[PDB]
RNA sequence: AAGCAGUAAAUGUGGAGCCGUAGCGAAAGCGAGUCUGAAUAGGGCGUUUAGUAUUUGGUCGUAGACCCGAAACCAGGUGAU
RNA sequence: GAGGGUAGCGGAGAAAUUCCAAUCGAACCUGGAGAUAGCUGGUUCUCUCCGAAAUAGCUUUAGGGCUAGCCUCAAGUGAUGAUUAUUGGAGGUAGAGCACUGUUUGGACUUCAGACAAACUCCGAAUGCCAAUUAAUUUAACUUGGGAGUCAGAACAUGGGUGAUAAGGUCCGUGUUCGAAAGGGAAACAGCCCAGACCACCAGCUAAGGUCCCAAAAU
RNA sequence: GCUGGAAGGUUAAGAGGAGUGGUUAGCUUCUGCGAAGCUACGAAUCGAAGCCCCAGUAAACGGCGGCCGUAACUAUAACGG
RNA sequence: UGAUAUUGAAAUUCGGCUUUCUAACCCGCACCACUUAUCGUGGUGGGAGACAGUGUCAGGCGGGCAGUUUGACUGGGGCGGUCGCCUCCUAAAAGGUAACGGAGGCGCUCAAAGGUUCCCUCAGAAUGGUUGGAAAUCAUUCAUAGAGUGUAAAGGCAUAAGGGAGCUUGACUGCGAGACCUACAAGUCGAGCAGGGUCGAAAGACGGACUUAGUGAUCCGGUGGUUCCGCAUGGAAGGGCCAUCGCUCAACGGAUAAAAGCUACCCCGGGGAUAACAGGCUUAUCUCCCCCAAGAGUUCACAUCGACGGGGAGGUUUGGCACCUCGAUGUCGGCUCAUCGCAUCCUGGGGCUGUAGUCGGUCCCAAGGGUUGGGCUGUUCGCCCAUUAAAGCGGUA
RNA sequence: CUGGUGACUAUAGCAAGGAGGUCACACCUGUUCCCAUGCCGAACACAGAAGUUAAGCUCCUUAGCGUCGAUGGUAGUCGAACUUACGUUCCGCUAGAGUAGAACGUUGCAA
């Protein structure tokens, strides 16, 4: 099923994004490289 | 007896938006469509939406394309 | 303005109070500039910066609100000639 | 027959919504009270200038309302308004055609002849529309404030859907008139043809339509 | 619907107070702890009837069916699927 | 129905279940007195007893009773159907354009089906082969799209927007000149500037998917972050700002957190803006009249009958529309036999005949007069009995 | 005048007949190296003795298909009048036929 979930910056200060996941295709968290606004920067993205 | 029928959507303003020969602002709209019955020429880009639009200030003239072909270009004079 | 003095007057006196002379921001706040924003970078609202008191006319609001007209509801009483 | 009892959020009823002072699916009187009424009816003196709408959107909305469109008054900008001539362009209707998608007739043996189409196109008008900073004629147009009414439209011609190529039928597009328009013609006859009444005259020329008599003018 | 029953489940007020937060007398990271009071919440546990369940009752409310063959009944089915 | 106050004294058992007792409380129980009264009060005997009755808090049942709701469109209303969004046609070559007009879809999917860089060209046909359609993989020739493009349709796409590989996450942050659309609220496109980046040798491209559908104001409530405020001061409760979550509010600009029926016992305010009777327009239906002539008719189309097809008249039927009438135009059958039309039932005058005569059939002229009584049924209509020269069809609200 | 790179609606196209080569173009041998195959030096990428007009590309003819295409007439239609299907006046198709048509032209290395 189509479900939304949150991206959060990790180890660092907080800058989440929003998106959608099929859960059977990935029944784990996804794992993305995003900018994070308040570091400048561009972190890791978990959840 | 009843109908099965009756059911229409919004009806989108599509055309030409300015005519040949006629001066225009940096950004304006030239023409709305769904897909490409008109390609874009000199300094005339495509939206997302296939609108053509300006990125000068200058004068429109549509023009020729080969064969079965038009295009739009805009010109800087003054 | 209330009050006080005056013929139930006119107008004396009375400066609590009100509008204007400066805006922007949710607020702390800053100020001809402020908010957003890392950044007048761009953008929004301001820098016009002449008002104020009484009153004729038009319209609006609160009071029945241009006039006449119900079928009904509630409260207290009068009736078994 | 006389004297008494049961009172309205009640009483009585061998039962009919029947009776409770000529009234009862809930008595009468006085108060809240000038209840509420998106609904009918009515609204009192005179001249001058201008002059509509019966549409769109949304609506517990459909004979109601709000914003926009159309009218009027005051101030501001001022050529930005209208018609025609010239040039340029976007857009596939009428017609036509079978190259695509479907339909179809007669000969051959894939091809030659012949036809049909709102949702077919190898093609393609007349008109209408957007512009120029291009000429001649004309008189509007835009902005800010005060006040509205309108949201039931009708007939004629024409382009179409629906119906039955029926309806003074019904629903859209495009012009005119009525609405809110008197006068002349069609016998009479809001919507058809001509033509827009400031006032007075026992003056002249015309339009539509007419000139044997009614009845003005050619037996 | 009514009557009787209690094996289990759900079930209020009222009792109970495991833990948590606010404040601050004292410490030192130099913006982390923190006893006593007061104060905002409190969960496991106990808690009736009812209901979910078991049985009876129809002069209680109510209900009392279809397709298909077959002669010692020619048409028809006594009888059977 | 349970807890608690009135409500007390003793004693068994895992402060409580459970048992006795009397003083609270109760008796429309007996006797005495006030008192000629047994309404009341007092006294004395019995009965019951910390129960019952009464106060406060809580759970359950409760049309017995009360206040309300029960949508709109609609060729009258009711029943049926539809309500928001997307694509094509009607739509009259700019845009826009209605009808319970003619056809279909949507309330999602994709972690690669996104971004970037390189490379490639489809469907269909014949030929020869373990022969399942030479079309299940094979190699040729012909082939400008008839192939594919997540999903409906339209418009585009072979520069490919179609197919295959390598790397990657721009399906980023703050914004934004200008413009389309438009009553508002909303919706759509957008060059460029700054901060981070990915791919590519570089120029460059990248703010999701070839485009257009996949969605819902405000109020209230939850979860994170925060240069904010915090009612004598310092904190904290509680608010503000930023991000985000919860509605088939589908009658989809959403009345409230919460809602169905009958009225022939009915009432009031309006409308011919809207139906039932009659008038008016039309003539599908109805009733009559013709055109052609394959045929039937012992031969022989037309004495008589007239298949398949075609053209009219009338306004007596059932309907269509909704133009007058809702401050009222009384609706079926009967009594009455008045008045009119001719498409003539009898009488009067004729042509043809498959007319021997007596009867007939069919067509033309003709409206002067005439055109019965009963049984059944409220009936119109219809069947029947007995007659007659004949027992005609229609109009007149 | 052979080759490189741009602009023009096939009047540039397709098809058939003919001429030619080591300046240039092109076929050709090979896989040691940078590179590569669902497998295959076919392709791509490289090292290059010689060898061939056989094939691509350019050259002359070709109206056999494709493309272009007048004139006259017709259909349709703006506007005007009569009336309901006919005049008058502008504009002007489609199809078919007469016809072009075997391309014209820019900047530079040489030749």
């Amino acid at each position: 099923m189509r479900v939304n979930v949150t991206l959060a910056c990790t180890e660092c200060g907080d800058r989440n994004y929003i998106t959608t996941k099929n859960k059977r295709n990935n029944p784990e968290r996804v794992e993305m490289k995003k900018f994070c606004s308040r570091e400048n920067k561009q972190t890791l993205h978990r959840e | 007896s009843s109908t099965k029928n009756g059911r229409d959507s919004e009806s989108k303003r599509l055309g030409a938006k300015r005519a040949d020969g006629q001066f225009v602002t940096g950004g304006s709209i030239l023409y709305r469509q769904r897909g490409t019955k008109i390609y874009p020429g000199e300094n005339v880009g495509r939206g997302g939406d296939d609108t053509l639009f300006a990125k000068i200030d200058g004068v429109v003239k549509f023009e020729r394309k080969g064969r079965d072909k038009k295009q739009v270009s805009v010109y800087a004079v003054a």
